[PDB]
């Protein structure tokens, strides 16, 4: 779950913030949409089709812009997104313009699911009430002797994983993000490898840079929207 | 029906088909409106107006050290070691703290004090491998080891960041008041 | 070239008044004469950077 | 129990704005051609009356 | 020969794949030749051939009832018409390159015993 | 796509002793032949002459291997470790760990004898 | 109508729930029909490449091939190209260490369909000098995927076209993510002001790495799990 | 059309007053625009480290997890009730296909099921010959689909894409990008 409930005057506050950010989105996309200059810099530049984009591991909005419609939290919902009501934004021309409008208007999805969860907020607990897996309250933890045992057990061995594997993803901001962890029954994981989409669009950058002129590389490292701590784990 | 290689989900949705692009005849603004937008930079100007609105709001800027930004009773800084209103230290040696950190910045000795009591000898943080995730201060049983709101504590060499036990008593001595806030706002939350 | 050609037209702008109407007949000839070679150094693409590398465009057949 | 969790008002907020907002502003474009025109019309009239006077005193100099 | 994907023209929603001209008889050319290849390379037991033999069966009836795009894409539910041009060529060149790697016979490599062995 | 770079050679396990000795006496050729380029790209104190006896020392530590799998290893790796130098991808500090006798004497007790070893807690 | 007079939300009456009722379920349960599925499938496709396919096994929603090496290009092929299967895209490539088995190590490809909205998991073995044939040919996102697990591992694809070390330092000897190469490495470096220079050298730390995996469970912590396979994928029993 | 322009007096901003009001709605490009400054007696106020609901805070639970008199540990205890990997060799298949399944039998009772068994766990038949011999209707029912089809690559949960056009679009007729839900 999470490692602390909300304190008391959160709510409100996103939501005061959700009422004014629409117009400082409105007022990047005066700057930016419709500028010329912008155009000139984005459209046509960058272009991957969607066969070579499947083929070469991009996702997220790399992949959306070509014109395929996949989204994580569309096609296999996790927590709750299933929850809240939402659009998907896909391209048609696979170029560094179209994955700019659809960061825009996935700027603009995202406050709507915001604006979802502050009105759908329910009560009760924010982790799983098994304290074999999550610690106890601290009330507990200084009254009763299990909570207290398995507050002890939990913060100097951990809880065992039972014996596996699992490659799991997610729908994150820069694409496919997953993790692929194999448990060999202990408290450490046996191995834990991360698919960063990162890494997958810097592998395409040879296959969509040639050709280009080098302004035209600084904008495609751009709209790749690469962090490399992603990049290097 | 029945799909062979496919099945209802991967049919493409009604409209996926886009429509034809249109040419330069079937366009409903003249060729006048279009040359006088092109010439005359409509949309850039539009932009100028918007970057010049901004010239005329409140800046954002906040006058520092003179003003502070917001800080809350959960914010993870410099770390400090408790004492009991009796002035008997509440850490018991117990090495929790020690056991969970995923730095291994603590470093812990321990022996009986010569009253009987289970105290430690020494009491090390390594500040430049600590991660300030907070994690010694949640499995403490006793509150002994928290973290202060405090940032403000650079130093001009690498030695003064090896905190021993004298130092982080000596911090809990000094942020005592400030600590006693943020518990008080914080403790029912864990 | 092009650089001459503004250049030249200095005697005219100062001289303007004393040569009026034959002065500024022979000026516009001056003048669409170098905007035919404006109009070739157009037409030919002469300032244009081709980006070598083009998508290919060929279809894809099969020899069935 | 749930006693003192931050919860939503019973009635729910008051809905934000998110879709695009950019309206558009301005005369039409053969608005600000006309303008123009008749800017740079009025500016020849002077222009070309200020020039023939200033030759009529350069006759008299 | 058979036109399999335009690569310029009318942009249909996907990038790089542009409108077919004439689909209908590319669908019934390629799926023709991959029939005919499984009828002379494959084994009439082999279940790679029942299964491929009994899809593009399947898909040729449902090209052939059919004239218009929309209704065969609904029918087929595999993607726009193109997609379903470009997935009945890979299909047959699979099938060709089936008819080398002989894949009904029996497994050539088997494991050793300690070779898929886990923690549980 | 995705193109290979400078001096890449794919990845391929020669079946035959006779056919991966051909390959790595054109992979010592080549070190040899780069040597004076080795020389200039990470600006060395010592002679193109010294490089290439560290090329041969190298080579050599390799002359008695026998399985042919170890080889194909050895020989992939030699010409990943070709294409980083040639290319510039190294800098001088990693390029100069090849050459640790290069560097001055580290002082004046290196023991060899078992008296002198177990003086410095070493025997 | 001005900000100044806008309501206070602070104020407005909020929702207050007596008791919360979350019933107790399982999450493994709403997997059960798709496990049924995927074991069809996973039928399926041993029927069709019996010379190919190994093995199979089906955790949740999660289906695993085992092959051979020398069965990958085919396999591959067929989960690319193949109709019913369409996987298209290349998720990740990389290697586990086994130190137990002969052949350490096991490679790992995920792929997924879009077409289908469909995963799958395809496992092979190698060792440290028995290569597996390269899938560059056949995804070119794949290029980097192997050059990060011969990196890790020193496992070696065939047929890849441009493979060296993506994560390391430049003349770095050693795969860090083998189970017997050591945490901190054997080497670090430094300044040298008499060399002017980065220089490399023995491995020594301040303070010693302290492993506290000596305080690991002395009693078994979880038991054996329960069987969620289908009926219809179980042996009989005779009477 | 919800998620539409809202007035500027409904958002949590500053803004302007007086005669300044009125010469920034003439002069503004979209007069609903907020200008972005919180309103400072509403945002953020009381401190989080001064809130009421602070010292009446209690931990949170569910029933009937919370209950202390009907919830044994065991009953609720999902992480020893995780699903097994199941782990078919071709041996284990062949079974399948020979001696059909425990959902639908094709087994002899007594002696002969568990020589059956045996013979097929020692490797008396290959999955081949176990292929060939098998009939049409375990084809048909247990390897392909009931019609001979081959099963697809399945999904957990199928999603049904829907194009959203016109107004409530996200971006209006030209723009290259179309909204999917
Ligand atoms: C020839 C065709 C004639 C047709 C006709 O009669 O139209 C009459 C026309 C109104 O008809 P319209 O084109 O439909 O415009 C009405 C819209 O509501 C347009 O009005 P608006 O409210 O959308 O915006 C008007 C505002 C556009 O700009 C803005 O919206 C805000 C600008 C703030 C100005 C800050 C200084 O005007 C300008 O500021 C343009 C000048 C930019 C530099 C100053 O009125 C005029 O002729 C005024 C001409 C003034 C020329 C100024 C250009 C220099
Ligand atoms: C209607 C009849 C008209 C009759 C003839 C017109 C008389 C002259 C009119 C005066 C203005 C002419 C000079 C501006 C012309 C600009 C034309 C233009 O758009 O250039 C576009 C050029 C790309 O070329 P192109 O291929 O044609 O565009 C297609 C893109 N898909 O790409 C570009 O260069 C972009 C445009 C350049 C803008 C430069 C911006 C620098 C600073 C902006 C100045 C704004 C004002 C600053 C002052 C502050 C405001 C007070
Ligand atoms: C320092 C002092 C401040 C100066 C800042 C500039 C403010 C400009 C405001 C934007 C006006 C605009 O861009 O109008 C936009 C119009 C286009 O309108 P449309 O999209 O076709 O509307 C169509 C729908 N209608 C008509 C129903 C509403 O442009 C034009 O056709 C010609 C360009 C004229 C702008 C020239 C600017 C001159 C300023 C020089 C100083
Ligand atoms: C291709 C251009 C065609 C334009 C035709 C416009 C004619 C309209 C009639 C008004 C003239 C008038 O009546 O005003 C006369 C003016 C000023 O002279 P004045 O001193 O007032 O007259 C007294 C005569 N004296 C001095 C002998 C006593 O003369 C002008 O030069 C102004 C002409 C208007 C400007 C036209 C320029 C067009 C833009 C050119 C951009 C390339
Ligand atoms: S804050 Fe985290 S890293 Fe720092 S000492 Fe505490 S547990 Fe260790
Ligand atoms: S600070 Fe707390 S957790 Fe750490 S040793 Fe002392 S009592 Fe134990």
């Amino acid at each position: 779950g999470v490692s602390q409930d909300l304190p008391a005057g959160l709510l409100d506050d996103i939501y005061m913030w959700a009422t004014q950010f629409g117009d400082r989105l409105d007022e990047i996309e005066e700057l930016l949409t419709d500028n010329r200059i912008w155009k000139l810099r984005t459209v046509n530049i960058g272009t991957v089709t969607a066969q070579d984009a499947l083929n070469l591991g991009l996702s997220g909005p790399m992949l959306r812009g070509s014109g395929i419609p996949f989204d994580i939290r569309k096609n296999a919902p996790y927590d709750a997104y299933d929850k809240v009501d939402f659009d998907v934004p896909v391209g048609m021309n696979g170029d560094c313009y179209d994955r700019y409008l659809i960061r825009m208007a996935e700027f603009r999805q995202s406050l709507r699911i915001i604006e979802q969860c502050c009105n759908d907020m329910p009560a009760g607990a924010v982790k799983v009430e098994d304290f074999k897996i999550n610690s106890p309250p601290r009330n507990l933890m200084k009254e009763d002797m299990e909570a207290l045992i398995h507050h002890f057990l939990l913060y100097t061995k951990g809880y065992s994983v039972p014996p596996g594997e699992t490659y799991t993803a997610i729908e994150a901001p820069k694409g496919e993000m997953g993790v692929y962890v194999v448990s060999d029954g202990s408290e450490r994981p046996y191995k834990c490898k991360i698919r960063a989409p990162g890494f997958a669009h810097l592998g395409a950058f040879d296959h969509i840079a040639r050709g280009h002129f080098l302004p035209d590389a600084v904008a495609i490292i751009g709209t790749m929207d690469l962090v490399f701590g992603e990049v290097d784990r | 029906n029945i799909y062979a290689g496919g099945s209802a989900a991967a049919a493409p949705p009604a409209g996926f088909r886009i429509h034809r692009p249109a040419t330069w005849e079937e366009s409903e603004e003249g060729a006048l409106s279009k040359a006088t937008k092109y010439f005359l930079l409509a949309e850039m100007f539009r932009g100028l107006y918007v970057v010049l609105e901004q010239f005329f709001r409140a800046p954002y800027t906040i006058y520092y050290p003179f003003e502070k930004g917001p800080v809350s009773p959960r914010f993870r800084g410099e770390h400090a070691l408790r004492r009991y209103p009796s002035g008997e230290e509440r850490c018991i040696a117990c090495k929790l703290c020690e056991a969970i950190c995923p730095a291994l910045a603590i470093t812990i000795d321990a022996e009986e004090r010569i009253d009987g009591s289970r105290r430690t000898t020494k009491y090390d943080i390594d500040m430049t491998k600590c991660i300030y995730c907070g994690y010694c201060q949640e499995s403490c049983p006793v509150d002994a080891i928290v973290e202060t709101p405090n940032v403000e504590y650079a130093t001009e060499t690498r030695e003064e960041l090896l905190y021993n036990k004298e130092k982080l008593l000596a911090n809990g001595d000094k942020w005592e008041l400030e600590l006693q806030y943020a518990l008080d706002a914080d403790a029912p939350y864990r | 070239p092009f650089d001459l050609e503004i250049s030249t037209l200095l005697p005219y702008v100062m001289s303007i008044y004393l040569v009026s109407n034959y002065g500024f007949t022979i000026v516009l000839l001056f003048l669409l004469i170098l905007i035919i070679g404006f109009v070739y150094e157009i037409n030919t693409n002469a300032l244009k950077i081709n980006k070598h590398n083009k998508p290919n465009t060929d279809s894809l057949i099969y020899k069935l | 129990p749930s006693v003192g969790q931050d919860l939503p008002p019973v009635g729910g907020y008051e809905p934000v704005q998110w879709r695009r907002n950019l309206p558009a502003r301005g005369f039409r474009p053969l608005v600000y051609l006309a303008a123009l025109c008749g800017i740079c019309g009025y500016g020849f009239y002077r222009a070309l009356g200020g020039i023939q006077e200033r030759r009529e005193l350069k006759r008299e100099k | 020969s058979v036109l399999v994907q335009m690569r310029e023209g009318t942009p249909i929603g996907l990038t790089g794949i542009y409108q077919h001209p004439n689909p209908r008889p590319a669908l019934i050319a390629l799926y023709e030749a991959t029939l005919k290849e499984l009828q002379d390379k494959h084994p009439k037991d082999s279940v790679y051939r029942q299964s491929i033999e009994n899809l593009t069966a399947h898909r040729k009836q449902i090209v052939e009832d059919n004239e218009v795009s929309e209704v065969i894409e609904n029918k087929i539910g595999a993607g726009l018409i193109e997609e379903v041009v470009i997935q009945a060529h890979e299909e047959l060149e699979l099938a060709k390159k089936m008819s080398e790697w002989k894949p009904w016979e029996e497994l050539e490599e088997k494991p050793l015993e300690d070779q898929w062995v886990y923690f549980n | 796509a995705i193109i290979a770079t400078a001096f890449a050679e794919t990845v391929k396990f020669s079946g035959s002793k006779q056919e991966l000795q051909k390959r790595t006496l054109a992979l010592y050729r080549q070190f040899l032949r780069g040597a004076p380029t080795f020389a200039d790209l990470y600006e060395v104190q010592f002679s193109i002459p010294t490089i290439r006896t560290k090329i041969r020392q190298e080579f050599e530590r390799h002359r008695f291997v026998d399985d042919l799998s170890i080889q194909n290893v050895l020989y992939a790796k030699g010409h990943m470790e070709y294409q980083e130098c040639i290319n510039f991808w190294k800098q001088q500090a990693q390029f100069l760990k090849y050459f640790p006798e290069e560097d001055d004497i580290q002082g004046r007790h290196q023991p060899s004898n078992f008296v002198d070893k177990f003086l410095k807690n070493r025997a | 109508p001005s900000w100044e007079n806008i309501k206070d939300i602070r104020l407005d009456p909020k929702v207050h729930v007596d008791e919360v009722y979350e019933p107790i379920v399982n999450p493994a349960d709403r997997y059960l029909q798709h496990v049924s599925d995927l074991h069809q499938y996973a039928k399926y496709i041993m029927a069709a490449l019996p010379k190919y396919i190994q093995g199979f096994s089906v955790w949740k929603d999660e289906l695993t091939l085992h092959v051979a090496p020398s069965a990958v290009i085919p396999v591959t092929t067929f989960l690319r190209d193949n109709t019913s299967t369409q996987y298209k895209s290349i998720i990740d490539i990389t290697a586990v260490d086994y130190p137990s088995r002969e052949n350490r190590f096991e490679v790992v490809y995920n792929f997924l369909s879009v077409r289908h909205n469909s995963r799958i998991r395809l496992k092979t073995y190698a060792t440290e000098v028995t290569p597996v044939p390269s899938i560059t040919c056949l995804y070119e996102g794949a290029n980097w995927f192997e050059r990060e697990a011969y990196d890790m591992y020193g496992v070696f694809f065939e047929g890849h076209p441009d493979l060296r070390r993506i994560m390391t330092d430049y003349g770095f000897e050693g795969h860090p993510l083998r189970k017997d190469f050591p945490l901190t490495g054997y080497t670090e470096v430094r300044w040298d002001e008499e060399k002017r220079r980065v220089v490399y050298e023995p491995l020594e730390l301040t303070q010693a790495f302290r492993n506290f995996s000596a305080g690991s469970t002395a009693w078994e912590p979880v038991g054996p799990g329960r069987d969620d396979r289908p009926d219809s994928f179980k042996l009989p029993t005779p009477k | 059309l919800p998620g539409g322009p809202v007035p500027v007096f409904k958002k949590y901003t500053v803004g302007s007053k007086g005669i300044w009001e009125k010469l920034r709605v003439l002069l503004a490009i979209a007069p609903n625009r907020s200008t972005g400054n919180p309103i400072v007696p509403l945002y953020r106020v009381p401190t989080p480290g001064s809130r009421p609901e602070a010292n009446v805070y209690q931990d949170p639970s569910s029933y009937p997890t919370n209950d202390i008199a009907e919830n044994p540990y065991w009953k609720r205890d999902h992480r020893r009730a995780y699903p097994q990997t199941a782990f078919f060799d071709q041996k284990t298949v062949t079974g399948l296909l020979e001696l059909g399944s425990e959902a639908t039998p094709r087994i002899a009772d007594g002696e002969a099921g568990t020589k059956a068994l045996a013979n097929i766990a020692n490797g008396g038949v290959s999955f081949t010959q176990a292929l060939g011999k098998s009939s049409k209707d375990v084809i048909y029912g247990e390897v392909l689909t009931v019609n001979g089809l081959p099963p697809v690559a399945p999904t957990l949960a199928p999603k049904q894409w829907k194009i959203i056009e016109g107004e409530a679009a996200i971006y209006p007729k030209g723009y290259p990008c179309r909204t999917f839900h």
